[PDB]
C-alpha cells in the first residue's frame, strides 16, 4: 500500500495471508469469508505467462495477524488447504476479467478477537454502496513505493471513480466485472496497493446496519501510485452466484 | 525476513 | 459465508461489539454523503 498507515489492532480481523511454503515468501492478500473459506485473487495462483500455477500442497494461508515477517504466536493461526477453485471463465490471456478464486481449509478456524469473518454484500448494499465518490478501504502488506515493505498491515482508503475515467486511463479492455478506484491527479491526497497486495479486500461500512463488506478484491494496476492511472478491482457481487454456487456444491 | 513458523504446519 | 456475509460477518470484536470507532472509519462513511 502506497501513502496509507499502520493498521489498528484489530482494524480488518478477515485479513489473511497467502504463504508460500518454500522459499517461505508472502504471496498475496485474501480475505475470511466464513470458518472454512477464504477469497483471494485467481492470478495469485493461476498465472501462465510467469509460469505460476500453485496447487494446494504449495501453500499455507496464515489468519489473525499484524506484522509482517513474525510468527504471532497465540494470536494467528495457520491453515492448509483442502481445495483451491478458480471462476471456469478468469481470462489471464486478456485482461484479468473473472479474477476470482475460492479456497477451501483444512479444518475450521476460531474466531478470537482477531480473526472474524466479512461479509458479502447482497444486490441492494451494492447498489447504494458502489457509487462513484464513495470511500473505501484496502489492507495488505505489499510494497509501500513502486520501486520499502511495511513491517505491520496497513490501510488507505480510497473513492470509487466513474467508469469513463477508469476507461480511459488505460489501454486495457475494462468488463462489467471490474471497477477501478483512486483519487485524481487533481485531489492532491495519493494512495493505492501495490505488489504483494493482489488478492486481498476493498471493503465499505453500510450505514444502515454497521457492518462491514467486501465490495472488491485487488486485481491489477499500472505501477502503483501513478498520477493518472487507478487500480482495478474484481466486483464480488457480479460474481456472487459463482462463489454461492461452488460453496453449497462443496461445503460451507 | 520472514521468521521460522513451527514445523507441524509443513 | 453467502448472502449480506455470514451471521455476524462485519462486526468487528475490538470495535463494533465494544461501539469504539477505528481512527479512520468516519471518512469513510463522510463519504456516503454522510452517515447516521
Ligand atoms: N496499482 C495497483 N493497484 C496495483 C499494482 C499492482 C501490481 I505492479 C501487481 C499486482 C497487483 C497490483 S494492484
Ligand atoms: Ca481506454
Ligand atoms: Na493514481
Amino acid at each position: 500500500i502506497v501513502e496509507g498507515s499502520d493498521a489498528e489492532i484489530g482494524m480488518s480481523p478477515w485479513q489473511v495471508m497467502l504463504f508460500r511454503k518454500s522459499p517461505q515468501e508472502l504471496l498475496c492478500g485474501a480475505s475470511l469469508i466464513s470458518d472454512r473459506w477464504v477469497l483471494t485473487a485467481a492470478h495469485c495462483l493461476l498465472y501462465p505467462p510467469w509460469d505460476k500455477n500453485f496447487t494446494e500442497n504449495d501453500l499455507l494461508v496464515r489468519i489473525g495477524k499484524h506484522s509482517r515477517t513474525r510468527y504471532e504466536r497465540n494470536i494467528e493461526k495457520i491453515s492448509m488447504l483442502e481445495k483451491i477453485y478458480i471462476h471456469p471463465r478468469y481470462n489471464w490471456r486478456e485482461n484479468l476479467d473473472r479474477d476470482i478464486a475460492l479456497m477451501k481449509l483444512k479444518k475450521p478456524v476460531a474466531f478470537s478477537d482477531y480473526i472474524h469473518p466479512v461479509c458479502l454484500p447482497d444486490r441492494e448494499t451494492a447498489a447504494s454502496l458502489l457509487q462513484a465518490g464513495y470511500k473505501g478501504r484496502v489492507t495488505g502488506w505489499g510494497n509501500l513505493k513502486e520501486t520499502g515493505q511495511p513491517s505491520v498491515l496497513q490501510v488507505v482508503n480510497l473513492p470509487i471513480v466513474e467508469r469513463p475515467v477508469c476507461k480511459d486511463s488505460t489501454r486495457i479492455r475494462i468488463t462489467d466485472n471490474m471497477f477501478c478506484a483512486g483519487y485524481k491527479p487533481d485531489e492532491g491526497k495519493r494512495g493505492d496497493a501495490c505488489e504483494g497486495d493482489s488478492g486481498g479486500p476493498f471493503v465499505m461500512k453500510s450505514p444502515f446496519n454497521n457492518r462491514w463488506y467486501q465490495m472488491g478484491i485487488v486485481s491489477w494496476g499500472e505501477g502503483c501510485d501513478r498520477d493518472g492511472k487507478y487500480g482495478f478491482y474484481t466486483h464480488v457481487f457480479r460474481l456472487k452466484k459463482w462463489i454461492q454456487k461452488v460453496i453449497d456444491q462443496f461445503g460451507e | 525476513d520472514f521468521e521460522e513458523i513451527p514445523e507441524e504446519y509443513l | 459465508t453467502f448472502g449480506s456475509g455470514e451471521a455476524d460477518c462485519g462486526l468487528r470484536p475490538l470495535f463494533e461489539k465494544k461501539s469504539l470507532e477505528d481512527k479512520t472509519e468516519r471518512e469513510l462513511l463522510e463519504s456516503y454523503i454522510d452517515g447516521r
